[PDB]
């Protein structure tokens, strides 16, 4: 059932972002309807006569298949994004991977809405290329400028959605990613029509094809920030819900839940964030379940960590047993690192919130995966050239997390039962 | 609210604060020892003079108000014992111990255009050290270079009073870094708004982290998942921070403003209020109280003088003006640090433009 | 030990894991090896670590059962059990085996302080000192008759005084009472007192064979605890190899004559000492088996 609901809100989201990217279609349209016939010396005349051909029914027209080509770039980012960065770790690879039944349909999409594109834009831009050599030229600027498009979303990897280490109001991410975008359409529309332009050879036209090129280019780059930046939102999943109904969509089932990644990413940061200021979470975290006197929440969400936790360093003992295998050893090791570093404090503070010592029942359980990976990981330093981002990100949070559950529990951590093995390095770091 | 005219008026130039006797600053002439039931306690911490004949980023951001011309560049008090690190001017830490004549000195193919010192806490041979372009953990062959890349200059690290995790800061990064000895490892702590992170600052029991920008905006993180509160009222940046001997009340200034910000951290109370306004005076540059919660040291900038004040905690917090400590002639007070562990009051280490490093003890003398 | 004891978990019945664990912790001219006061003692510690271990398990698992009335919080331990549930608190704690927490709780509510020490922990190597001769006067004076059944059982314990008690008050279960008698120990005098004076019926063996057991074993009795275990049919094997490495380890008595009763005590030994025949023994056990498993 979960699946439904989230593959709804996900509906939703992306109807909120190709919402606002449809909203901002039109003025793009009147841009560059006053750019494509700028008249330096009659600018009341030029601006009245794009005013009229801005109501116009051509331009309209225009307007509506320039819509329906942004479903279709919002429908492609629904349908191929990805919650992990796509690596080429071969030239060969890279390859392969440009050569996909799905990824060559995706770059023929590509090519024929930029088709269409461009003579909308050709359309609009009234005079010698209004009616089918100039106009086949612009055409073919606008196909080629789709392939390049779809080929570089493919190796900058642009359908990977970057969840923000910050967040911030739509309105504000989306200035900042404004001048980046723009900037980015205008140098790559340039690049574009000059390689174009030499494959043309081989086998007022110029400022009009880079200004088509650049608003394609512009009003793509701006359909993926806005597809990010909503499908990205933040939500907060309700930690303990006060009917089972709602079990599914808690924090706790639906990071145990083989639910969408997107999701799981997204309940990942939501819960570091509750961990981090939601005191009352945190509570229903440590709450007894009843009945059962069972800590379900925070037992559920503990046993995800680590069994992360340990995936990883069996990843990184074996990829260790040359370069790129360690460094991809803990690539994945940013939910890692968010893991341990909350873990470790929860636990630093339990030393004086966790009323009923909750969670000193798996104390000393912790303890053990800690100087265990830690142990792992020492030899991973050992490997030559395994010494010389998510990898140096777990290995910090770890020791600090470790460090700070060690001098918040003080002396009475003396107390606990630990393996002698791990004695010795907890009495190092406390050290 | 304080004001900086209920202080006894400051010493007058030829007298030199020796040391603070039932709440009256007492004046010497240089040479009237303490009184005798004091002069036997004098833990003699060392009280060197270092001859100085012996980037802007860097300088700017600083501690020190005169760091291109002051031969003390930084100063640290270890958490436990009196061992104090100085910076000297060419970038050369020296490591001064209280009855001890040895010099440890420190000093690192990287060590250029030290920013601050950092004792970690519950060790005495452990000092971070921010260099230019990374951190030397100088373990008191013996320095750990930690580079992280981007985070340079490097302008404020602090080791948590855990002992057990280093956080760096700098002013064209806008992540901080956090900073893992033993690991070798960075991780970067990515905030949107307010240009790099400058002054770091983390409560005096390890929930609250004061973080200073160049822009106008200061925020608190508390540190069990690193929760990031943004005050983004503040009419320029915020010059110091300081907590509370209970990291309850958390002591500010605006540089620019002269006025004690006292943000109460009872989700901290979501406006700031005027406790000591310290308007002339002048900048308030720098802010210090001593561990005991009852005196605080808060360098005003136009001679630069240090405002020493009694704080009441109960019923109301509010500054109490106490007295001025100044320097001789042509001596500005460059830096001040509170001995975390002095055990008969509170002691006061001022270092001076010329490096002279004076000692100056708040007697608590229970009447 | 270690072989029996891996079969054992492997078999996966629950007393005879606790049994085979006692083995174990109990066993870290045989007859004068069993008599020595070194050897007695030593056992004496065993079985009350073995004793204290398990109330503390006991605790563990009746304060993690309930801890809605715990209050656990994150000394403590004992608290805790006491809602469930400062003499209260040194009883219950030194029954669960813990004696430093007991020590902490004396040291909050407190010349007697070395005393203290040298009575729990201190050596105290004294030159013309009196010692618990005091103690047991005080306390026959004010405390045998005192209101607070924990203090006089304290006192009790520590100057090994008024072994008529059961102090039942503060003891209830055969653990205790053990604990409690044992604290107090001339190690003949009890041993014929839970073996003679007590008797089989009183330990109720029927259901509890390994208590029985467990209560002569932890008295170095341990011809008794073999013999005992042996008339049981589902013990028999178990006790062999039992027997057997007692064998090995010197630490068995035998009988000297065949055709003596499994269990026999002969003339002028030691009171409470007791031979079996441990050839007879494997000879009777084996008999069963012979014909089918001949490699056995």
């Amino acid at each position: 059932m979960t699946m439904l609901g989230e593959r709804l809100v996900l509906r939703w989201r992306v109807a909120a972002s190709f919402a606002w990217s449809v909203i901002l279609m039109p003025v793009c349209c009147a841009l560059f309807i006053v750019l494509s016939r700028i008249q330096i010396l009659h600018p009341i005349q030029w601006l009245t006569d794009s005013i009229s051909d801005l109501t116009s029914s051509y331009t309209i027209f225009c307007l509506l298949l320039i819509c329906a080509i942004l479903g279709l770039q919002c429908t492609f980012l629904m349908e191929y994004y990805t919650v992990v960065p796509s690596i080429p770790c071969s030239r060969l690879a890279l390859i392969g991977n440009l050569l996909l039944p799905h990824r060559i349909l995706h770059s023929l999409a590509h090519v024929a809405m930029g088709v269409l594109a461009s003579w909308c834009y050709a359309v609009l831009s009234k005079g010698k290329y209004q009616l089918l050599e100039s106009h086949l030229f612009q055409l073919l600027c606008g196909a080629f400028f789709g392939y390049s498009y779809s080929l570089q979303y493919f190796v900058h990897n642009m359908n990977y959605l970057s969840f923000p280490s910050i967040q911030q109001y739509k309105y504000l991410q989306f200035r900042r990613f404004l001048p980046l975008i723009i900037k980015q359409s205008v140098f790559q529309s340039l690049y574009f029509i000059r390689s174009y332009a030499i494959l043309y050879f081989c086998l007022s036209l110029f400022y009009q094809i880079w200004l088509s090129g650049t608003f394609l280019l512009a009003t793509w780059y701006m359909v993926w920030i806005l597809f990010r930046i909503y499908t990205t939102e933040a939500r907060i999943f309700p930690v303990q819900t006060s009917f089972a109904e709602e079990a599914e969509k808690c924090l706790p089932f639906i990071l145990n839940s083989n639910t969408l990644p997107l999701v799981k990413y997204l309940a990942m940061q939501d819960l570091v964030l509750l961990s981090q200021y939601s005191p009352s979470r945190r509570q229903e975290v440590f709450s007894l379940s009843q009945p059962g006197g069972h800590p379900h929440n925070w037992t559920s969400i503990s046993k995800e960590c680590l069994n992360l936790m340990s995936s990883l360093t069996s990843r990184l003992i074996a990829h260790q047993e040359p370069e790129a295998s360690s460094q991809d050893v803990f690539a994945d090791a940013q939910i890692h690192i968010w893991a341990l570093e909350a873990l470790s404090h929860l636990v630093a503070a339990s030393f004086s919130e966790d009323r009923m010592g909750v969670v000193q029942t798996s104390l000393s359980s912790v303890l053990a995966i800690l100087l265990t990976l830690q142990e792992a990981v020492e030899k991973h330093f050992k490997l030559p050239h395994a010494s010389s981002t998510l990898r140096f990100s777990l290995r910090a949070a770890l020791k600090t997390a470790i460090y700070r559950i060690t001098t918040t529990f003080g002396e009475h951590l003396h107390a606990v039962p630990v393996s002698s093995e791990h004695k010795k390095k907890l009495q190092q770091f406390l050290d | 609210m304080c004001s900086l005219d209920l202080f006894p008026p400051p010493l007058d130039g030829s007298q030199l604060p020796l040391y603070e006797f039932n709440n009256e600053i007492v004046a010497g002439k240089g040479f009237d020892n303490p009184p005798p039931t004091f002069q036997s306690e004098l833990v003699n911490i060392p009280e060197p003079t270092i001859p100085v004949d012996a980037e802007d980023l860097t300088a700017e951001f600083s501690q020190a108000l005169g760091w291109a011309d002051c031969p003390l560049r930084a100063f640290a008090w270890h958490p436990h014992t009196y061992k104090f690190a100085l910076a000297l001017l060419d970038d050369s830490i020296r490591i001064y111990t209280a009855g001890s004549p040895t010099i440890p000195t420190l000093k690192h193919r990287l060590q250029k255009d030290v920013a601050s010192l950092a004792w970690k806490p519950m060790c005495a041979s452990v000092l971070a050290v921010a260099c230019q372009s990374c951190v030397l953990v100088w373990h008191v062959g013996c320095a750990q270079v930690l580079s992280h890349p981007g985070h340079s200059p490097v302008t404020s690290v602090c080791w948590s009073p855990k002992g057990g995790v280093l956080l760096s800061a700098s002013p064209v990064d806008t992540a901080m870094l956090v900073w893992d000895v033993p690991t070798e490892s960075c991780i970067p702590l990515q905030r949107v708004g307010g240009g790099g992170v400058t002054f770091l600052s983390w409560s005096p029991d390890g929930s609250k982290v004061l973080a200073a920008t160049p822009s106008s905006v200061f925020r608190v993180w508390e540190t069990q998942k690193w929760t990031c509160e943004r005050w983004p009222t503040l009419q320029g940046r915020c010059q110091t921070g300081c907590w509370s001997p209970d990291g309850s009340r958390l002591l500010f200034a605006v540089k620019g403003e002269s006025v004690i910000y006292s943000l109460c951290f009872s989700g901290g109370s979501q406006s700031a209020t005027v406790v000591a306004d310290v308007s002339e005076g002048g900048e308030i540059q720098s802010m210090c109280w001593d561990p005991s919660g009852e005196r605080l040291a808060v360098l005003l900038k136009g001679q630069p003088v240090i405002a020493v004040f009694r704080t009441r905690n109960s019923p109301i917090f509010e500054l109490l003006p106490c007295g001025f400590i100044h320097g001789r002639k042509g001596e500005t007070p460059q830096l001040f640090q509170f001995h975390p562990g002095f055990n008969k009051g509170a002691l006061l280490s001022q270092l001076w433009s010329s490096g002279r490093v004076n000692h100056f003890p708040f007697y608590f003398v229970n009447a | 030990v270690d072989l029996c004891t891996e079969a054992a978990e492997r078999l996966d019945d629950k007393n005879v894991s606790d049994l085979w664990v006692m083995v174990k912790q109990m066993t870290d001219d045989t007859l004068k090896s069993r008599c020595s006061g070194q050897m007695q003692m030593a056992f004496v510690r065993q079985a009350l670590n073995y004793l204290e271990q398990s109330y503390k398990n006991y605790t563990l698992i009746s304060v993690f059962a309930n801890l809605q009335q715990a209050q656990l919080g994150g000394y403590n331990l004992v608290r805790s059990f006491l809602n469930i549930r400062v003499w209260a608190l040194i009883y219950y704690c030194m029954r669960c085996g813990d004696l430093m927490a007991a020590q902490q709780v004396v040291n909050r509510a407190q010349d007697f302080k070395n005393c203290f020490q040298e009575y729990i922990h201190n050596k105290d190597r004294r030159l013309s000192p009196t010692t618990e001769n005091k103690l047991r006067l005080h306390y026959r004076r004010a405390v045998r008759a005192s209101t607070d059944p924990y203090k006089r059982a304290v006192y009790c314990i520590i100057g090994r005084c008024d072994v008529s008690d059961n102090h039942s008050e503060v003891a209830d279960k055969t653990e205790d009472y053990l604990w409690l008698k044992l604290s107090q120990v001339t190690l003949p005098q009890f041993q014929k007192q839970l073996f003679e004076d007590y008797g089989e019926s009183h330990f109720a063996v029927n259901q509890q064979p390994y208590l029985y057991f467990q209560v002569l074993f932890l008295t170095a009795q341990f011809e008794a605890a073999i013999a005992f275990l042996f008339r049981l049919e589902r013990t028999r094997c178990h006790a062999v190899h039992v027997a057997l490495a007692l064998f090995e380890l010197k630490l068995l008595l035998k009988s000297t004559g065949q055709s003596a009763q499994l269990l026999s005590q002969e003339p002028g030994e030691p009171q409470g000492v007791r031979r079996l025949n441990f050839i007879r023994l494997l000879m009777l056990y084996t008999r069963k088996f012979e014909p089918t498993d001949p490699r056995e």
